[PDB]
């Protein structure tokens, strides 16, 4: 079914700005189309955001219907919209995260986004196209999310022998952060960035938390912002704790599992985007004060479905 | 009624830019679409553009997109077409014409059928593109020698057009001008010739008489039996 | 894209008998709803184009009941129950599925008793000479029908691409046509060789015969 032939829109607008049910799609959900389709729309200077937008909460919600129900491992699944309605797609290639870019096309049906579970990194995620970038709502609230939009997929090894652990390369890791660091000193005015690991609160902010084969790990990121390192750069490996029970990423509430066999448990995964937060209050000061927290799972939907924005179709558009 | 009146057109150089205009005057304007469908000279009719009821959904063509401009205020009751930038193939003969519709969900997003009804055309208006200006040579004609037949060669002209008589209108019987054709250099060559009792040569004197007016230049050339 | 076809690329009639034309796509035209996005649009000389057909058969106001449109799917078929002289033009097909699509035109003359041309032969003169080219002219003249082929020959070689040829129009009292071809010659090139002529092969000649001259 390849072939639109008329693949561009002119004329008035004919999109306004609404909200809709979206279902999940995969190969509950349904087929995946195998004709994709996508349509650009000239000189259309667009304006998204990222954090007000009515998809994180759907995403959220599929999330839930989805554990609960609940082989295990993360699957690719898209974001189609019902008759009447598209979804508009930013394709700018160093987007600050919100306000307008000038490349915009419509598609039906959103990429291959599958829903990782994670604090502090994000991991099996799309990178970037370009260089390192940034993105917050406010940059003055130091009490506001960080995301940072990596641009080196980084793999990771966390391994159980038949206390735990996770090997990373440690020198494309001292290597993108050396660029990270570039990137903040850039984005706050040519200052001095200082790394720490995580305050108070649960282990679920503390520890880097994620999950594996269904267990989950608690990793001490003790290590990872030695800032020594800016050894170091031979291949550094964190010890973690398969820790069974938790804080429910799952509504409200707890679980519980069971021990687990005498038989490798290894997940591989890559490293393509991180979680921090920021201190303050005592600023005065030369310094710009980091630590990894972010806590909310919504933020991780939020770092991939932020070029995408739900429009309702209707001729007659008006400018 | 019911018309439209077309308005625009001429000698333009390459690079540069123009504008059409479709003045719509007897029938319910914001009820139609508006279609402008071109034709070369030679050539067969080409579909151009087509815009909707509401200015809205513009298809353009292949050898039109991102140059030309399809705008429209359905209260003056115009449509205006903007033409930019030109090559020398667009050289053509333009019409406006209205269409009805049938919009349709079927095409990815939206997507109506611009066009499926043209009853009342424009009058056509002619958008020529070239280089300079020249007179117009008639070198000379030639009758080498039942019943012969001779005739005036007006070649290395520019603009359109040229008008030729034989003997200053006397002569019409069987006589053929031909339609023009563009050089490979960019001006205009024609000719016309003037079926001939064989018998009324060398006594009867055949003229040709060519009008190049935008040069203002006439010239009357004599057939020389053999020369 | 969707390529259209039309045919036969000319059909001279008789002011009296019936007629018919065709026209057929690369992809069908239904869309679910029965009736075909297809029309079919007339182009008499000067004047600008009517419309005759829109939606499959459905036919416009003010076109006479003997315009018949027929044909679904791919294969489109415009019928004519009697003729006169006044549909002497070009008749288009238009399609209206994705976009607007048109032919390439069906030209329509009258039917003659086909008469042959007579082909006449011009050198260039030497004032053309002292100019800068030369400019041969062949001509065929009073022949039907349209169909006719003028290749240059100088010194039995073929020429190529520096021919242009004209045709008129169906005269009005005779019905019948004429055509010049002119061949283009550096000032030079033209006294390099010296035997210049050409090569006419029309359908109501069984023996391509033809016109030369030296010098
Ligand atoms: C421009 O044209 C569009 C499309 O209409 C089509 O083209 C016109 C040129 C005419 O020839 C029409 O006969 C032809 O169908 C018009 O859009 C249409 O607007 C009307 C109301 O403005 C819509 O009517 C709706 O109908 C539904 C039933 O399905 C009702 O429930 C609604 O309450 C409403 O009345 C109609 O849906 C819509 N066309 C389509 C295909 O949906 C447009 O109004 C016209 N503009 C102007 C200024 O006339
Ligand atoms: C086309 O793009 C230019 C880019 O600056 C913009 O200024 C202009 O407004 C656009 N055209 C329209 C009709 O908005
Ligand atoms: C917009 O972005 C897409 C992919 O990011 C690219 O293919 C397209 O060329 C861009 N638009 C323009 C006008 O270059
Ligand atoms: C959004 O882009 C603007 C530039 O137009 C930039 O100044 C701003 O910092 C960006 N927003 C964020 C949160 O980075
Ligand atoms: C992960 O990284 C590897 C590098 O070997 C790369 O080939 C692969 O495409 C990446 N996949 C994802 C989902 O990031
Ligand atoms: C990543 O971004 C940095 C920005 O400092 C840039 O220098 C580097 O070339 C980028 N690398 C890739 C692979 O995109
Ligand atoms: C962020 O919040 C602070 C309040 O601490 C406010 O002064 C600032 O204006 C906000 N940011 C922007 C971009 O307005
Ligand atoms: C992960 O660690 C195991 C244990 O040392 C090793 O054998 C394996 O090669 C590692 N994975 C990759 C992709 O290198
Ligand atoms: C780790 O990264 C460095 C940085 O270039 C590279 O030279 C080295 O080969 C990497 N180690 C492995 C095992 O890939
Ligand atoms: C991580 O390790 C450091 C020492 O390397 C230790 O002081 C700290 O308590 C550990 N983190 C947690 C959450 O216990
Ligand atoms: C950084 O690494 C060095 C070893 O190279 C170690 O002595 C030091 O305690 C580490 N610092 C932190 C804060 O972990
Ligand atoms: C990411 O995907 C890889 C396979 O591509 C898988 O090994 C890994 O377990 C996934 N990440 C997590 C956190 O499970």
């Amino acid at each position: 079914c390849d072939n639109l032939w008329v693949t561009v829109y002119y004329g008035v607008p004919v999109w306004k700005d609404a909200d809709t049910t979206l279902f999940c799609a995969s190969d509950a959900c349904v087929p995946t189309d195998p004709c994709p389709q996508e349509i650009h729309l000239e000189n259309v200077t667009e304006n998204f955001n990222m954090w007000k937008n009515n998809m994180v909460e759907q995403m959220q919600e599929d999330v839930i219907s989805l554990w609960d129900q609940s082989s295990f491992d993360p699957i690719p699944i898209h974001y189609c919209t019902p008759a009447g309605y598209v979804i508009l797609k930013c394709n700018d290639k160093n987007f600050n995260g919100t306000g307008p870019c000038k490349n915009v096309s419509s598609v039906q049906c959103t990429h291959g986004i599958k829903p990782v579970v994670s604090t502090q990194l994000l991991l099996n995620g799309s990178l970037a196209e370009e260089e390192i970038i940034i993105r917050s709502e406010n940059l003055t609230n130091n009490a506001k999310t960080i995301i940072v939009h990596l641009n080196k997929s980084v793999e990771i090894n966390c391994t159980r022998p038949s206390k735990a652990y996770c090997e990373i390369n440690g020198t494309k890791w001292n290597k993108v952060l050396k660029q990270v660091t570039e990137k903040l000193k850039e984005h706050f005015n040519n200052k001095t960035i200082i790394f720490q690991p995580p305050s108070g609160g649960d282990l679920e902010i503390t520890m880097h938390s994620f999950n594996c084969r269904g267990e989950f790990f608690y990793c001490n990121t003790t290590q990872l912002f030695n800032n020594t390192c800016i050894g170091c750069n031979g291949t550094i490996t964190l010890p973690c704790k398969i820790k069974q029970i938790i804080n429910m990423w799952q509504g409200t509430g707890q679980a519980m599992y069971a021990p687990p066999i005498d038989g490798k448990i290894n997940c591989v995964s890559n490293i393509t985007g991180i979680l921090l937060t920021r201190d303050g209050g005592a600023n005065n000061t030369s310094n710009e004060t980091f630590r990894p927290g972010g806590g909310n799972i919504k933020d991780n939907w939020r770092s991939e479905l932020y070029k995408y924005k739900v429009v309702q179709i209707e001729p007659l558009g008006i400018a | 009624e019911v018309q439209l009146v077309e308005s625009g057109g001429g000698l333009v150089k390459p690079g540069g830019s123009l504008r059409l205009s479709c003045a719509a005057s007897g029938f319910t304007f914001s009820s139609y679409s508006m279609n402008w469908v071109r034709q070369a000279p030679g050539r067969g009719l080409e579909w151009v553009s087509s815009i909707s009821n509401t200015s809205t959904y513009i298809y353009y063509a292949d050898s039109v997109e991102g140059r030309f401009t399809l705008s429209r205020d359905n209260a003056k009751n115009s449509l205006y077409l903007q033409m930019n930038s030109l090559r020398a193939e667009d050289t053509a003969v333009y019409y406006c014409a209205r269409a009805n519709q049938h919009f349709d969900w079927l095409l990815s997003l939206l997507g109506g059928y611009h066009y499926y009804g043209m009853d009342v055309w424009g009058q056509g208006t002619t958008v020529t593109v070239s280089s300079a200006s020249t007179k117009g040579p008639s070198v000379f004609p030639l009758a080498p020698s039942g019943t012969a037949a001779l005739g005036c060669l007006v070649k290395d002209y520019f603009p359109e057009p040229v008008t030729v008589s034989w003997n200053s209108g006397a002569l019409t019987s069987g006589v053929h001008t031909f339609p023009a054709v563009l050089q490979s250099s960019g001006l205009y060559s024609l000719s016309s010739v003037v079926t001939v009792p064989s018998s009324s040569l060398g006594t009867q004197t055949y003229i040709c008489n060519v009008n190049h007016k935008p040069s203002n230049t006439k010239v009357d050339k004599r057939v020389e039996p053999k020369s | 894209d969707i390529v259209m076809t039309q045919s036969p690329l000319s059909l001279p009639v008789t002011p009296g008998e019936p007629a018919s034309i065709s026209c057929r796509s690369s992809q069908s035209l239904l869309h679910s709803n029965g009736y075909n996005y297809l029309d079919w649009y007339l182009q008499k000389p000067g004047q600008s184009p009517q419309l005759l057909i829109y939606l499959g058969s459905n036919r416009a106001s003010g076109v006479p009941d003997r315009f018949i449109g027929s044909g679904s799917g791919t294969d489109f078929t415009l019928k004519i129950s009697r003729v006169e002289a006044e549909d002497v033009g070009v008749f288009y097909c238009m399609q209206a599925l994705q976009a607007v699509g048109f032919g390439p035109g069906t030209k329509v003359e009258i039917k003659r008793t086909v008469a042959a041309p007579s082909v006449f032969i011009f050198p260039p003169s030497d004032e053309q000479l002292k100019s800068g080219t030369a400019s041969v002219v062949c001509l065929l003249n009073n022949f039907y029908p349209r169909e006719a082929k003028v290749q240059w020959k100088v010194d039995n070689a073929l020429q190529s691409g520096n021919s242009q040829e004209s045709v008129t129009e169906q005269d009005s009292k005779d019905s019948t046509y004429s055509l010049s071809s002119t061949l283009t010659l550096s000032k030079a090139d033209y006294e390099k060789h010296k035997v210049y002529a050409c090569e006419v092969t029309h359908q109501g000649l069984s023996s391509p015969v033809t016109k030369s001259f030296n010098r």
